[PDB]
């Protein structure tokens, strides 16, 4: 929640995405454990889903 | 009078009606729209203006703040097409809106302002249109495909005497907004009215009339008229109208002024009416029982103690009369009711009325809207103020209004968006006029009904619907306690409107994968109409009334070209001269016919003008000055066509074109086809794979060179000029002197694209079509794409085809085929794949790579280089590794005797596994491309570098060498300029050519030319250098990968497919079928000359199917080729230009009365030769699509050369040399090569990979799938007596795990025996019978 | 009111 508030907030200071080596200067933080919560999995596919 | 790109090869014209409109540029559709919605307009009317205006300003909750809406623009794109199509992104502009935040002050109304802060937000990217209407959104090309829908407004549809057994029809009204609820009226079995919001419970239709604030009294005074009757001292006199007594018969004598009239049982005539018209009768005496039935009016209360006598709307009898006698009351007023004209519905539905308030009405409009909760007053009140009187919930339309108002005959096209009571009263009465006899009901398929929505429509509307979303937002931000002294860019987040737009573009049933296998295809799915998508009906609810083709079609939508299946008739595609109206509908052009001559100036009619006026036919003949030749011409009145006078006719057709598409009018012959197999040519011809050498049509329309240049696939030049460099990759056009801008250097550089894929896996190449040192102008050519020959469209070959049957080799419609044309590589196409191997981060550790993969030997890497990748022009057939890559992998526990093996042999395991990216089994081609994207954490193997160093190379080459060419035509214009006015012969060489630019003149513009040029060439100089940087930054440039993924590597083969049997070719006439054999030369059927046929087909498939335009195509093929063959031995013969000249006349002076003079005297003996050696494989002949070449023009042609007029010839057997007993049809057709090859449908399995849950084999040629045994072929197997084939169906082939296994072994054991047990797909249904409360098992 | 309508959330606020 903490990186996605970050991440949002120099989406209207850049102008574009950032970069996670952009995000660890910011959220004072290694780059391999930003990594790690971007590599977080998402809620699954339903295997229901129209393909 | 010929362009210099068309003297080379002139199509001979046999259309005979001259041409008045040109066609019009036929990607118009897609380009205007999102034209209007990426546009500054000062109006707020389209696109994001509308959008920004129809949101902002946003107002908090009277906190004295406002966010409000001042400018906004488009940035530049980050990435271009081509970058962005390789990377892998969306081609988008960045949104950044300028907004403002104001402040206000307390104790004001509208007081100045305290503090004011404008700043500029970035909201969102949105997709920008390419040049030729589509989009880039993730590395693809997709097209938003248009749609037909409803338009907004009230339509009055009707039951046609269905769903009721007494068989009456139930009139209803329906009003349609663009956002909002649906008010529909109807009728019931009763005649009572009722109305029902948003398809829900039906109410009695006074509900919403009391809701809106209406007595009783009004509404009888809205929807009846009074009956005046009186108390005259006697009998009740009452006021009499005599129209009011039409169709009526009274049981007493209607006499006043003690004259007779009508008496006892007369009906009362027009004659009586007539008579009482004339005497004046204004007042009559009415027996005291004529008032048994009458509705009274109003309220009328006793004078006395005022208590209530009758109410409103009750039937008045002997007794209330009376006791509204002596009461006081004299005048009574009663409804006028009938049974013909003044139906009662109104009073009847009154009295089915439950409620008798507005507040009971609300109560009872909210337990309809919300039922199971408690109605509050206020609540109530709310929810029907914002049902449709309310701006932000509700919006009729602009168009929504106009045909709202036109419906109901109003005289303003304008107004408010949302409805009011006389709107709703309007619609009412309407409807009740209808049911009494008077007035039409709709029909909802006239395309005046329908309206058409675009790109620039739905992105706008996506566009408000993400505006909305962050106005929530907003919204609750600014009350939110805070002041704050915060910028105007806190409040906004880009994720909601970036998402919708995101979701519209990507993922919707409107934006689909291009069709690029054609400029046809592309052409023809840009200019496409589709009544399905986000907002229109389904494949399974439509019925048969939206599939069929209307009278309104004409001119506007394709009636032949649809796809044939499960939506047909709900994907049609526009016509040519078609246009879309101010407001969406479709429109045709039609030339005004004046007093008696018909003019050159062209209306543009939609279907609701058609109707007014009569519109001839464009197969009408005029006499040389504008006449109808004729006395009486036919045209077309009210969807009905008859035949009309010459004096009354008010329009005329502009083109026999104009009925049918873009690719229904590529069809020569089009009028002697069936209209089945014409709808079948039509959607076969834009299969058509792009062939090895795009040959012409012999035999074409005169639309190829429309569909070619109209379409993006060839290079046109801009603006005129010499051709200074003719390259395979690249054209340099000097441009003309009075063609050139004041400032720049003249030059255009075209780049062509060279052998890149389209979305079917199809070859996409440019090849220049000039030469070096040649004039070109605006307009011409340059390069031919894909299906392009010399700038006319090029869907196949022409080939020499006999009609007879050949020993059963085309026995139902299949072909056979020499061996000429597969060896000359006729159909040889290109077809380019891409394959990806992507290394990703597994909890193991790493994938890596390397080239040392274990188990494989040294022959298998030896096409792979230090890095495990493949070479560049390697020849990799099925098997062979591309990418080398091995994943890491845990402990094998391998069983006692692997290690007891592994013990005797020392052999020990390998920790990685091979994973490494190999050519899928079958195919072999050549490795035209690698690329390399590799996340920016990760080391580059030398591969990438190689590949980095390449990629600077050449943009720091290209840059350079644009920069050469630019720089040598800015001093060639120098120079040529210091000629004139201070000439320098000889005195301008000697000095560095820096010194050109800065040498000065005399006190004209002349100097501010040089001065001109010198800053233009400073300019080029820096803006090389600056690009030069982009380029570096951009190429050096880290990748943004999937999380996961550390690099990948992507490899593109380019395999040539020739022609085998099972390959599916066709005509353009519907003549569709799978080749069989590949006959030999010698064994082919041949003529007297020894020249054997190309392809024979069987003469069976014609009279069946009617498709008799094949026929005539294959004579004029024969009569064409023949023109070719005398020129071709003409020009063998070396004889003279006059001979060729002569000949070549002659030929393009046929037939009778035919457009097209080309007076070929004014040409300059140098480009008859140039046409010459162009007409040399026959003579291209124009057949346009209704008005076409007589078959005596064909037999003329076939004279003109030596061939027999019969079409037939003398034909031999190759095998026996016996000819053949009767003559047979021998020509040229214009053959197809659909993209239904035979390598792509071959499927073969054994044993593969098996699902999940059901342990059953997958689906097809993708996973190696099985063959679906469904339900009708276990039918077919009980059938016969076949138990044991059909046990082993479905246990051991499919799902028994354990017998599947058994039978394998038991298989390469050599013993051919089952043990079958039980699927286990049984086992997965017990167990989920089971999961229910339910209790199923096994018992014996 | 009751029983009109299913809505556990309708009935809650109820
Ligand atoms: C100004 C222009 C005609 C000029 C007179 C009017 C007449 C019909 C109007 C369009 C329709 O309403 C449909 C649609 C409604 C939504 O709002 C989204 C915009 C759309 C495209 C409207 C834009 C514009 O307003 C139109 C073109
Ligand atoms: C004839 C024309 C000038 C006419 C006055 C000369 C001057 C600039 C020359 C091109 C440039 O050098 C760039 C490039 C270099 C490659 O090596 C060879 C091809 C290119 C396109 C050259 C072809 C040709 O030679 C050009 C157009």
């Amino acid at each position: 929640n903490k990186l996605n508030r970050i991440s949002r907030q120099m989406l209207q200071e850049m102008g574009r995405e950032p970069t996670p080596e952009e995000l660890a200067e910011r959220m004072l933080m290694p780059e391999d454990k930003i990594r790690k919560v971007l590599k977080i999995a998402k809620e699954p596919i339903s295997m229901e889903t129209p393909i | 009078v010929y362009s210099y790109t068309e003297k080379k090869r002139i199509r001979k014209d046999f259309g005979k009606r001259p041409q008045v409109l040109d066609v019009p540029y036929l990607l118009s559709i897609q380009l205007d729209s999102f034209q209007k919605f990426i546009e500054q307009d000062p109006e707020g009317q389209y696109g994001l203006e509308a959008a920004f205006r129809s949101v902002f300003p946003i107002q908090s909750y009277s906190g004295n703040s406002e966010l409000q809406y001042v400018s906004y623009r488009l940035g530049e794109p980050v990435f271009d097409v081509q970058e962005c199509q390789i990377r892998g992104v969306t081609y988008s502009a960045p949104l950044r809106v300028k907004l403002r935040l104001v402040i206000y002050e307390r104790e004001a109304p509208e007081g100045t302002v305290k503090d004011i802060k404008e700043q500029e937000v970035y909201m969102g990217e949105i997709p920008l249109m390419t040049d030729n209407g589509t989009f880039v959104i993730n590395g693809t090309e997709r097209v938003i495909v248009s749609q037909l829908h409803r338009s907004p407004g009230v339509f009055f549809d009707s039951d046609k005497g269905k769903t009721h057994s007494s068989g009456k029809v139930l009139y209803n009204a329906r009003i349609i907004p663009y956002r909002g609820s649906w008010l529909d009226f109807e009728f019931d079995p009763k005649d009572n009215l009722f109305v029902r919001i948003d398809r829900r419970r039906k109410l009695p239709a006074t509900i919403i009339l009391r809701a809106l604030n209406y007595t009783t009294e009004q509404i009888l005074d809205l929807f009846f008229e009074k009956v005046i009757f009186e108390i005259r001292d006697n009998k009740l006199q009452m006021e009499l109208v005599p129209e009011r007594l039409r169709g009526e018969t009274a049981s007493f004598d209607i006499e006043a002024n003690g004259k007779v009239y009508v008496e006892k049982g007369r009906r009362i005539t027009a004659r009586h009416i007539r008579q009482l018209e004339k005497d004046d009768v204004k007042l009559i005496e009415v027996p005291v029982e004529y008032i048994a039935g009458k509705v009274v009016a109003k309220d009328y209360i006793d004078e006395s103690t005022g208590e209530l006598i009758c109410a409103a709307n009750m039937e008045l009898s002997l007794d209330l009369l009376a006791k509204l006698s002596q009461s006081g009351h004299k005048r009574i007023e009663t409804l006028f009711t009938n049974d013909l004209d003044h139906g009662p519905y109104i009073s009847e539905t009154l009295r089915v009325d439950p409620t008798n308030d507005r507040l009971s009405a609300l109560v009872e409009i909210y337990r309809m809207m919300r039922p199971g909760e408690p109605p509050t007053r206020e609540a109530a009140e709310s929810l029907f103020e914002n049902l449709f009187f309310s701006e932000d919930r509700y919006d009729l339309s602009a168009v929504g209004r106009m045909k709202f108002n036109r419906s109901l005959l109003r005289e303003e096209i304008e107004g408010s968006g949302i409805l009011s009571k006389d709107d709703i009263i309007d619609v009412m009465k309407k409807l009740i006029d209808i049911r009494n006899g008077k007035g039409e009901v709709d029909d909802i398929d006239h395309l005046g009904n329908r309206r058409i929505r675009s790109v620039g429509e739905m992105a706008e509307n996506q566009f408000r619907v993400g505006l909305v979303r962050v106005e929530r937002a907003v919204k609750e931000r600014l009350s939110l306690g805070d002041l704050d002294t915060l910028m105007p860019q806190d409040m906004i987040n880009a994720k909601p409107i970036s998402a919708a737009v995101k979701e519209f573009f990507g993922s919707s049933q409107l934006s689909q994968f291009m069709d690029q296998n054609n400029p046809l295809s592309e052409i023809t799915h840009k200019r496409r109409i589709s009544a399905l998508g986000p907002g229109g009906l389904t494949r399974e609810r439509a019925g048969f009334e939206v599939r069929d083709v209307h009278p309104t079609h004409y001119g506007r939508v394709c009636p032949i070209e649809t796809p044939e299946g499960p939506n047909i008739g709900l994907i049609n595609s526009l016509s040519v001269y078609a246009q879309t109206n101010e407001y969406g509908f479709l429109e045709t052009p039609y030339r005004k016919v004046t007093d008696g001559v018909v003019t050159d100036e062209i209306h543009y009619l939609s279907a609701i003008e058609e109707g007014n006026y009569v519109i001839a036919q464009a197969n009408s003949n005029l006499d040389e000055e504008g006449h109808f030749v004729e006395d009486l011409v036919t045209c077309r009145s009210k969807g009905e066509s008859s035949l009309f006078s010459r004096d009354q006719v008010d329009y005329m057709d502009v083109s026999t074109q104009q009925v049918v598409s873009v690719g229904a009018s590529l069809i020569p012959f089009l009028e002697h086809d069936d209209a089945n197999r014409a709808l079948m040519g039509a959607n076969m011809q834009r299969q058509a794979v792009p062939t090895l050498r795009a040959d012409k049509p012999l035999v074409g329309t005169g639309m190829e060179r429309a569909v070619a240049v109209d379409s993006g696939v060839t290079a046109v030049a801009k603006r005129g000029g010499v051709v200074q460099y003719v390259d395979a990759s690249r054209i340099v056009i000097k441009v003309n002197e009075d063609e050139m801008y004041p400032g720049e250097a003249g030059i255009d550089i075209y780049n062509l694209t060279k052998y890149t894929r389209s979305n079917q896996n199809t070859c996409i190449n440019q090849m220049p079509c000039v030469s070096l040192g040649e004039p070109v102008e605006r307009g011409d050519v340059l390069a031919d794409g894909p299906s392009t020959d010399l700038g006319e469209l090029a869907l196949g070959q022409n080939m020499r085809v006999a009609f007879m049957p050949w020993n059963g080799y085309n026995f139902e419609d299949s072909i056979l085929v020499s061996e000429r044309v597969v060896q000359e590589d006729r159909f040889t196409t290109i077809h380019i794949q891409e394959l990806a191997c992507v290394s990703r981060d597994t909890k193991l550790g790493p994938e890596e790579i390397t080239a040392d993969i274990p188990n494989v030997g040294e022959a298998a890497l030896s096409k792979l280089d230090e890095s495990g990748i493949v070479y560049i022009g390697a020849e990799v057939t099925g098997g062979d590794i591309l990418v080398g890559k091995v994943t890491p992998k845990g402990e094998t526990q391998l069983t006692p005797e692997e290690k007891l093996l592994r013990a005797i042999f020392g052999e020990k395991a390998s920790d990685v596994k091979d994973s490494s990216l190999r050519v899928p089994n079958g195919v072999s081609g050549t490795v035209i491309d690698v690329q390399v994207f590799t996340r920016d954490g990760v080391e580059k193997d030398k591969r990438a570098l190689e590949i980095e160093e390449m990629q600077l190379k050449q943009a720091k080459k290209d840059l350079s060498e644009e920069l050469q060419i630019l720089e040598a035509g800015l001093f060639s214009r120098i120079r040529a300029v210091l000629v004139a006015g201070g000439v320098e012969a000889e005195k301008l060489d000697k000095l560095p050519r820096d010194r050109w630019l800065e040498l000065g003149l005399t006190d004209e513009e002349k100097q501010n030319q040089l001065e001109q040029l010198a800053e233009q060439y400073d300019e080029l100089k820096h803006e090389f250098e600056k690009k030069l940087e982009a380029k570096r930054r951009k190429i050096t440039q880290g990748d943004d990968l999937a999380p996961g993924v550390l690099k990948i590597v992507k490899v593109y083969l380019a395999v040539k497919r020739r022609i085998q049997p099972g390959d599916k070719m066709a005509g353009r006439h519907g003549n569709k079928g799978v080749i069989s054999k590949i006959n030999p030369i010698e064994d082919m059927p041949y003529d007297e000359n020894g020249t054997p046929v190309d392809i024979v087909l069987n003469p069976l498939g014609v009279p069946s199917r009617m498709n008799i335009g094949q026929i005539l195509e294959t004579h004029l093929g024969m009569a064409a080729k023949g023109i070719g063959d005398k020129i071709n031995a003409m020009l063998k013969q070396q004889q003279e230009v006059a001979k060729l000249r002569e000949f070549i006349q002659r030929a393009y002076d046929l037939g009778a009365d035919v457009r097209q003079k080309v007076d070929l005297s004014t040409f300059s003996d140098e480009e008859v030769m140039r046409l010459a050696e162009n007409l040399r494989k026959g003579m291209p002949i124009a057949t346009p699509v209704f008005d076409g070449a007589k078959e005596a023009e064909i037999k003329e042609l076939l004279k003109l050369g030596d061939l027999p007029t019969s079409g037939q010839i003398r034909l031999y057997d190759g095998r026996t040399g016996e000819q053949f007993e009767r003559p047979v049809t021998v020509g040229y057709m214009y053959m197809l090569k659909l993209n239904h090859l035979v390598d792509d449908k071959m499927h073969a399995r054994s044993t593969g990979s098996y699902s999940l849950v059901t342990q059953q084999p997958l689906g097809g040629k993708a996973q190696f799938g099985g063959q679906r045994f469904g339900e009708m072929e276990v039918w077919a197997l009980e059938a016969y007596g076949a138990a044991y084939t059909l046990q082993e169906m479905l246990t051991v082939k499919s799902d028994d795990v354990n017998g599947r296994t058994k039978m394998y072994k038991n298989i390469v054991d050599g013993n051919h025996q089952m043990e079958p047990g039980m699927p286990e797909s049984f086992n997965v249904l017990l167990k989920e019978i089971r999961s229910l409360g339910i209790n199923i098992e096994l018992e014996d | 009111e009751i029983g009109r309508t299913t809505d556990p959330v309708r009935m809650y606020m109820r």
